């Protein structure tokens, strides 16, 4: 905020550091689309999918698989959800890195023929890393300061006494008109008191 | 260890969340929900969840993505995922609905009254599904 009597967000300390262990954190690698805020022009692009990569620096390249295995339990004790684990083998880029092979972690502890296949081709100018894959999907929760914005054409409702039928309202855009419409047409009648138009 | 077990019901409650988060979309990627396209009173939906993942991943599923691949897709479950694992085996879903006729989307012709996501017991013995 700037302002140090405010409680400061944050996400890791001053001193943090997270390549250390057996899976040693590497850098995380976020994909984009293109986008237009509705309130903040300050956002231009919203995100897609991101991936976090975790070296493995263990002795024996097929016990990551035993390692991986205890952060996904990991994860699920802990109550977070990611999207998807995966073994990796990653080349640096013009930019950051790029994906050279990779493995479904179901695959790389179920089939010992596509395990030693990947093994393979990890050569000394790649890297064997954990991909934890998260995906910005519609679960991303709705803020009272009203800066994460809803997805197109979604449907704002509520439970009513008509026991499951729900009475909804969206915001929608009609490109053969070029207009913005408000509808709620869903909901039988509106009770205002005042009400004022153009 | 026996933690199994803890590790099986989560598995549970995230893919049955994602079915009822599914199930309370009308719009899907700007594109209906396909489950609403028809007007049976049930239908049930395979162990498989190919009818939950999306159309756009190497064996073809049946949520609808917008079409420019460019664009932030929402999903439900990755898709090499399979839930047909562990003492608690997902089994499939049983819709019920009702037939309703949406005030903004004609392609709309039933409403979803109540979902339920069977997981078969194949533990060891049937006495621990309580467990």
């Amino acid at each position: 905020t700037g302002n140090n009597n405010d409680l400061q967000d944050q996400f890791i300390a001053c001193d943090a550091d997270y390549r250390k262990g057996d899976l040693s954190y590497f850098g995380s690698q976020f994909e984009f689309s293109t986008y237009v805020h509705p309130s903040n022009p300050e956002i231009q692009r919203q995100i897609k999918q991101v991936v976090s990569y975790f070296q493995y620096r263990g002795m024996e390249r097929a016990f990551i698989g035993d390692a991986a295995g205890y952060v996904i339990s990991e994860a699920k004790k802990k109550g977070f959800s990611a999207q998807d684990y995966r073994i990796v083998l990653i080349e640096p880029d013009r930019v950051g890195y790029f994906e050279s092979n990779a493995i479904s972690y179901e695959e790389f502890i179920e089939n010992p023929s596509a395990r030693e296949n990947f093994l393979l081709k990890a050569t000394k100018d790649r890297t064997l890393a954990l991909a934890v894959s998260l995906a910005q999907t519609g679960e991303i929760a709705m803020q009272r300061d009203g800066s994460v914005a809803f997805l197109e054409d979604s449907e704002l409702c509520w439970d009513t006494a008509a026991g499951s039928a729900k009475s909804c309202l969206s915001v929608r855009y009609d490109t053969v008109g070029n207009k913005t419409e408000l509808d709620l047409k869903q909901i039988d009648v509106v009770s205002a008191k005042g009400l004022s138009f153009e | 260890e026996l933690m199994i077990k803890s590790s099986n019901a989560f598995d549970v409650i995230e893919l049955s969340s994602q079915i009822q988060r599914y199930a309370s979309l009308s719009k899907i990627n700007n594109r209906t929900n396909p489950i609403l396209k028809d007007n049976k009173a049930k239908e049930f939906k395979d162990a498989d969840l190919k009818w939950l993942k999306l159309e756009n991943c190497p064996t073809a599923g049946d949520v609808p993505t917008t079409g420019n691949n460019n664009d932030l897709q929402d999903q439900f479950i990755a898709c090499d995922a399979d839930y047909r694992k562990g003492d608690l085996s997902y089994f499939g879903s049983q819709f019920e609905f009702s037939t309703y006729v949406h005030p903004s989307n004609p392609e709309i012709q039933r409403q979803i009254k109540q979902v339920v996501s069977y997981f078969q017991y194949r533990g060891m013995e049937r006495a621990f599904i309580g467990d």
